[PDB]
């Protein structure tokens, strides 16, 4: 808290990027975790107009 | 609808409710005419109740204009300069104290769709959630696939 | 030794029932990031579309302008809140 | 072709097992049901969307005290698949004209006769 | 969550009875009772025509069973004093 | 014509107030206005049985959002809030999640102790004294 | 009544072992005691609480703004100690009833600054091919409170 | 599906889940339940004679007094005269 109205505003709905290492891993279940955060489906802020998906880089 | 019509934010005036609350009304503004059967209850509530009404609250200044109109109005005037203008044309006596009354209880602000039911100033008091709440810190800040 | 959650990210939390029975006491002071895991302080529209889409990693429709009739539907003076 | 069903009398023959998996006593039972329409009127024939309007399970999920009296249970018996019957269990006495206005009905089926909203 | 309100003996709606919806929603500061709800007079009415129906309908059965163990003795005494003479 | 009708512009600008924000000839054109603005009409009042799904969606999604940070599931979060007697609603419960995540961070202790206190229960079967935080309160 | 360790002889769940309750009860002593001498000194700063009004629940901090849609048959400007506080919560405690907070212990205030009606609002019914088509404008009364304070007291 | 997926001679198949098993089971379990309760009634069928006839009697005659008290309502003369109030006016 504290913050002022622009940095808190810009710190709320930044897009941070998520490793996933994809070894003997099933595809589906690598699918299911990345599309919960290509959606911001992982945020309490989460709305569909919002847009707040993230990055996931899959290796 | 909503997507016709303007919208705005609940708020009130200047904090009305904080410190004290001031009466949002300043001037009623009644035309009643003396010879027409459309003000027979505008004739009736100058005579019985205007009295009772401007003494329950002394900061509203009601002006009974008195003019030969068709059509009897109502015209409120709101602290922040907003003007609704009312008519009470073929109204009995208790459809006008209530008219009256409720031009009185609520503010000069407009009458179109409140978005939110609700209005913090301060909505967060642990700090609001961004993605660094509820997330560890790694030692020595090292982000992952990350020798030194 | 217990703690129904692992007490590590954002606050300490210890639950509390109180003799009555009848209300949860819940304390939470911040926890807070040490020093040790912290860092020092390092110190045509055709390619032009293609070059902020590979910028902000959107896709390209969103660059392209829109008529006088979606210019104009906008509030340019919309209701704020907070 | 679809007619009414008549249900013979050895199914509502309780066994003695019965007595044992619901709290009940085959020597001195319960005196009021307590039924309430758990599924809907529709889709259903005429004689029972008729039997609800005499019992009056015209709303779902509001009980009723009826009888237990072989012409009572005439009228539940059409349309115990609508309905779900328990006993209505009086653990103080029924309600003096002092505790009329102080009870309630609880959905274990009992009627407390004093209802304060404050914890023991 | 309502299959273990039921265990507990509360309403499987936490918005049934119980303190959340009976209680007064407000009252005024200086401590002056509110005025009770609408929705509470009007339980509170249809809880007691509930009440009043338990109260006439036990009465009626008790009465009923008295009234048949007079006639089941008034059948009796019919058996016996006509047994003389 | 004896008395053929003198405010029908009156008439007409009812319906074509509504209109003024539509597209193509449905906000000037009459006949093309009025199965339009019916059209917006009913579509105003039937979804106000959607915004009251929608909204129960979105705070079920940003509740199973929060709950997943502290590794807990959205039916073991309900689930064991109600055990413990807290009937905080949907509404609140995605409105704590986003503007004070210490409260919520305590919710998910206090709905993944009581779901620790079901189990220890229910593995040990036979008569053993309840939890702490599963006691109820009785009202009478 | 040994089994050895394949993957499935084990629970996937780690086994949690729940603390004894006669230390638990002397532990839930101090962190109470610890809560309450925050209440009694000031250590709390703003307060926020969770208010079952008139239907629902409102997330309610100090000077905010509630609108209710139903007139409460008050004038503007009356006090109104609003009951059945369900979660009191600052920056470092929160306390959450069972299901409600005890009058003893918090006390949220409220003004009503204006009683309004709200915006013409339609309800229009329509099915195609019937010739039926009804048309009704509501306005559903509301009524707007100002919280004016979250007071707490050391009743723990 | 030839025509009209749930009608007809060859219709698509449907089939019953987990969900409507226990749908059916739970409901069966109320069913069984109500077998029960309406296997001990309080009265034989020759106590309960007459029980409520004095009361179901009473019933009927409210009925039938409240229909044959139809009936055109009093018409006042100071419901005729205040309609000569729509020309009152001031001086
Ligand atoms: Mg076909």
């Amino acid at each position: 808290s504290s913050f002022s109205r622009a940095p808190q505003q810009w710190a709320t709905f930044a897009r941070i990027w998520y490793l996933l290492d994809g070894k003997m891993q099933p595809p589906g279940k690598l699918a299911a975790m990345a599309s919960i955060r290509l959606q911001g489906l992982h945020k309490p802020v989460y709305h569909a107009l919002s847009d707040c998906g993230d990055h996931v880089v899959i290796m | 609808t909503a997507r016709g019509t303007p919208s705005r934010f609940l708020a009130s005036v200047l904090h009305n409710g904080l410190g004290r609350y001031v009466q949002q009304l300043q001037r009623l503004s009644f035309s009643v005419s003396r010879d027409g059967a459309s003000s027979r209850g505008a004739r009736e509530f100058v005579e019985r109740e205007v009295i009772d009404f401007a003494r329950r609250n002394p900061g509203v200044v009601i002006y009974v204009n008195s003019r030969p109109c068709c059509v009897p109005r109502v015209v409120a005037e709101y602290l922040n300069g907003a003007v609704r203008e009312e008519s009470i044309h073929c109204k009995s006596v208790e459809e006008i104290s209530t008219l009256v009354q409720k031009l009185a209880d609520q503010s000069g602000l407009d009458v179109i769709r409140i978005r939110k039911p609700f209005h913090t100033d301060n909505p967060s008091i642990q700090g609001q959630w961004h993605p660094f709440t509820n997330k560890p810190t790694t030692f020595r800040g090292l982000r992952p696939r990350e020798v030194q | 030794t217990y703690s129904p959650l692992p007490d590590d990210y954002n606050c300490n939390v210890e639950l509390a029932l109180t003799s009555d029975g009848r209300t949860i006491v819940c304390y939470h002071p911040s926890v807070d990031i040490p020093y040790e895991h912290t860092k020092p302080i390092p110190r045509e529209e055709g390619p032009m579309i293609e070059q902020l889409s590979k910028m902000f990693f959107t896709t390209k429709h969103r660059w392209y302008p829109h008529g006088r009739y979606h210019r104009c539907r906008k509030n340019l003076n919309p209701p704020k809140d907070r | 072709k679809f007619t009414r069903s008549r249900i013979p009398e050895k199914v509502f023959q309780a066994s003695p097992e019965d007595h044992e998996k619901y709290g009940g006593d085959p020597q001195n039972p319960h005196k009021l049901h307590i039924v309430t329409r758990i599924k809907s009127t529709r889709r259903r024939p005429y004689w029972e969307k008729d039997i609800i309007k005499m019992l009056g399970l015209e709303k779902a999920h509001t009980p009723q005290v009826h009888k237990n009296i072989p012409s009572v249970n005439a009228k539940l018996k059409v349309v115990k698949h609508l309905i779900r019957i328990k006993p209505l269990k009086l653990p103080q006495g029924l309600p003096a004209e002092e505790n009329m206005s102080n009870t309630c009905l609880k959905s274990t089926g009992e009627l407390v006769v004093q209802w304060h909203l404050k914890p023991v | 969550g309502g299959q273990w309100r039921l265990q507990q003996g509360l309403a499987a709606n936490p918005s049934g009875y119980g303190p959340l919806t009976e209680l007064p929603d407000w009252s005024y500061a200086d401590g002056r009772p509110a005025p009770p709800m609408k929705g509470q007079l009007r339980r509170k009415a249809e809880r007691e025509t509930f009440a009043r129906r338990v109260v006439l309908l036990s009465q009626e059965m008790d009465a009923g069973l008295q009234a048949w163990q007079l006639r089941q003795q008034k059948l009796q005494e019919e058996q016996r004093k006509q047994e003389n003479a | 014509l004896r008395n053929r009708v003198t405010d029908r512009y009156f008439r007409i600008q009812e319906v074509l107030k509504h209109a003024r924000h539509f597209r193509g000839r449905k906000n000037r054109c009459y006949r093309l206005a009025v199965r339009t603005v019916i059209r917006a009409f009913v579509k105003c009042t039937k979804a106000r049985y959607l915004k009251k799904k929608n909204m129960r969606t979105l705070w079920i999604n940003r509740i199973t959002a929060a709950s997943q940070e502290h590794g807990l599931k959205y039916p073991a979060l309900i689930g064991n809030l109600v055990k413990c007697q807290v009937e905080l609603n949907r509404k609140v419960l995605a409105d704590l999640a986003i503007y004070e995540p210490k409260t919520f961070k305590s919710l998910a202790a206090l709905a993944s102790r009581r779901r620790h206190e079901g189990f220890a229960a229910a593995l040990g079967d036979g008569k053993e004294p309840e939890g702490i935080f599963s006691r109820v309160v009785q009202y009478h | 009544g040994y089994v050895p360790k394949t993957s499935l002889s084990s629970p996937p769940w780690p086994e949690v072992v729940l603390p004894d309750p006669v230390e638990e009860t002397r532990h839930h002593a101090e962190v109470v005691k610890k809560v309450n001498e925050m209440i009694v000194t000031g250590q709390y700063g703003r307060l926020f609480a969770v208010v079952h009004f008139a239907s629902r629940q409102w997330k309610v901090t100090s000077e905010d703004l509630i609108l209710i849609g139903n007139e409460l048959d008050l004038a503007c400007g009356e006090r109104i100690r609003l009951e059945k506080v369900l979660l009191v919560g600052a920056d470092n405690f929160t306390l959450l009833g069972k299901p409600l907070l005890g009058k003893d212990l918090v006390r949220v205030e409220a003004t009503v600054i204006e009683k309004t009606e709200s915006w013409p609002r339609i309800i229009m019914r329509f099915r195609k091919r019937k010739n039926f088509k009804k048309k009704r404008i509501v306005t559903t009364p509301q009524t707007v409170l100002r919280i004016n304070s979250i007071e707490i007291a050391p009743c723990l | 599906i030839p025509g009209r997926q749930w009608i007809g001679k060859h219709r698509r198949p449907r089939f019953v889940s987990l969900r409507a098993k226990q749908n059916m089971i739970r409901r069966l379990e109320i069913e069984a339940e109500n077998h029960y309760w309406l296997s001990m009634p309080y009265m034989t069928r020759e106590q309960e004679r007459g029980h409520a006839a004095v009361r179901r009697r009473e019933a009927f005659e409210a009925i039938k007094a409240a229909a044959t008290s139809k009936f055109p309502p009093h018409r006042f003369i100071a419901d005729q005269l205040d309609h000569l109030n729509v020309t009152k006016k001031w001086s």
